[PDB]
RNA sequence: UAGCGGAGCGAACGGGGAGCAGCCCAGAGCCUGAAUCAGUGUGUGUGUUAGUGGAAGCGUCUGGAAAGGCGCGCGAUACAGGGUGACAGCCCCGUACACAAAAAUGCACAUGCUGUGAGCUCGAUGAGUAGGGCGGGACAUCCUGUCUGAAUAGGGGGCCAUCCUCCAAGGCUAAAUACUCCUGACUGACCGAUAGUGAACCAGUACCGUGAGGGAAAGGCGAAAAGAACCCCGGCGAGGGGAGUGAAAAAGAACCUGAAACCGUGUACGUACAAGCAGUGGGAGCACGCAGGCGUGUGACUGCGUACCUUUUGUAUAAUGGGUCAGCGACUUAUAUUCUGUAGCAAGGUUAACCGAAUAGGGGAGCCGA
């Protein structure tokens, strides 16, 4: 499973069972699930029954979660939500630079991955509500979905592959 | 650190008399301040025998949000906000926008 | 689980982790006072207790008022949040970020002084003690008030040894752990004034009780009091009518919204010769609103018609319960276990604690299956 890049125009082949999965809807909608169920803090209670605080988290098997991430993954590939380019960074942490650098592109809600994160990347997106910047290891299944294209880097793909797959 | 003090020329930026000028009579300690001339109210101030034998309609000047009024440049003609440096060793108010020592 | 007991109670070895530190005395000399620990200043750092700077917006429409709509710009290491006459990244306070301390003080070092001894050598190696007796206590076992009494490198454990392992009869000991009256920050598929703490309000108050103690109700004018000058009726009242303020007074303080029961005034129709769950089917007339009937309200007359609930076989020619309205008010949570559905991987499945700011990954100790 080999995809086209946008500067360089060249290829980058990966297993097909990473980019090229079936898409299981009631695997995503439990990993999906989970882990929004996993982040509520449920504190509460009264004082006829009155609550407790109580843990909403949900165990998820390790080949489990990774299954849908191919999914997921694999879904973006067939509907073009996956922009892979060589290299992506500016030369100074400024959101204005940023700005420019994405219009060009004609991306206004996008999520930018790279391998190693840079510093002046990392601040430049910070106050820009519809661009999130995540590390190949700090990647996230709801994430993913929840932005509309996914811009990864050379590095990012192929450390992704290896952590996958 | 006000931004304003008792004896300034500011314009109304909001309310009913948006656009008007005056000089700030004082300032409040809840965030407001008098401007001569601005938010005119008609108070019905009822006599009472030991002061003001007259009654009648007094017309007085009700206070306004601070944050309703800008520093009048009076150079360019419109609202200005106003920047704190440390000059000489006393921190004083320069008009942002050109910034020009008050 | 091993076991103890029926109901129930419940290890240890061992393994994986957190944290790790073991010291001096039981006595002398040499050597020096050398590590180290305590007291104590003194320098530096790093906090804490005040603070300082902190980017960028105008035009027009509606409106009581612009932050809203529309149009055209800008800042962003700052689009956390709050306020401003409606919903503000660019009005205000802030925020990211960068700085700040005369004084006190936390915590690490550096160093001053004091007190303290390290290094090496040699020895010692816990006595009315180990043990045993008596009388009790507590459950043959344990404890001891009383009396007796060793060996001491040999002594203490594991019918007998074996073999292994250990050294009592002195003391000290950080870290990993428990908890939160109190303080700060943040968070919430938490409540929003009959809720949430009993208490959003001058609440542990008023009130109740001799007392311990029990224990309420009660939030909201408006953007701004601009809280109604003045006039009129009235008792120099209460209350009202004007006027005036305001976008709004049917926002007037008994003040956002203003439901239902309940009480009236007005209009339409019916009703004083007509008998009972009061409705339902048919239906004249009247009033009104719409090519001649339909609609809405009313309902003369007429067919049919044992209130509802619970108990009970049953609704009963029985008994029970409810004055009405509004609000509150009952299969919840955890754990174990079993089944079904569904999803993952597959003769393998899966990790727990924990590490890791990290939901990733590591961790295979264990568990069930083959």
């Amino acid at each position: 499973m080999e995809l086209v890049l946008k500067d360089a125009q060249s290829a980058l082949t990966v297993s097909e069972t990473t980019f090229g999965r079936d898409f299981n809807e009631a695997l995503v909608h439990q990993v999906v699930v989970a882990y929004a169920a996993g982040a509520r803090q449920g504190t509460r209670a009264q004082k006829t029954f009155a609550a407790r605080p109580q843990d909403h988290s949900q165990k998820v098997n390790k080949k489990m979660y990774r299954g849908a991430l191919k999914s997921i993954l694999s879904e973006l590939v067939r509907q073009d939500r996956l922009i892979v380019v060589e290299k992506f960074s500016v030369e100074a942490p400024k959101t204005k630079l940023l700005a420019q650098k994405l219009k060009d592109m004609a991306l206004e809600d996008v999520l930018i991955i790279t391998g190693e994160l840079d510093e002046n990347l990392f601040l430049a997106a910070r106050n820009l509500h519809k661009v999130d910047v995540r590390d190949a290891t700090g990647i996230d299944p709801v994430s993913l979905i929840a932005f509309d294209k996914v811009v990864m880097t050379a590095d990012a793909v192929k450390q992704v592959e290896e952590m996958l797959a | 650190a006000a931004k304003i003090r008792r004896d300034d020329e500011v314009i109304v930026l909001t309310g009913k008399d948006k656009g008007k000028r005056g000089k700030v009579k004082n300032v409040l300690s809840s965030g407001k301040v008098i401007v001569e001339g601005i938010n005119l109210v008609k108070k019905h101030q009822k006599p009472v025998p030991a002061l003001n034998q007259p009654g009648g309609i007094v017309e007085k000047e009700a206070a306004i949000q601070v944050s309703n009024v800008a520093i009048f440049n009076a150079a360019t003609g419109k609202a200005d906000r106003v920047g704190f440096r440390f000059e000489d060793g006393k921190k004083v108010r320069f008009f942002k926008s050109n910034s020009e020592t008050i």
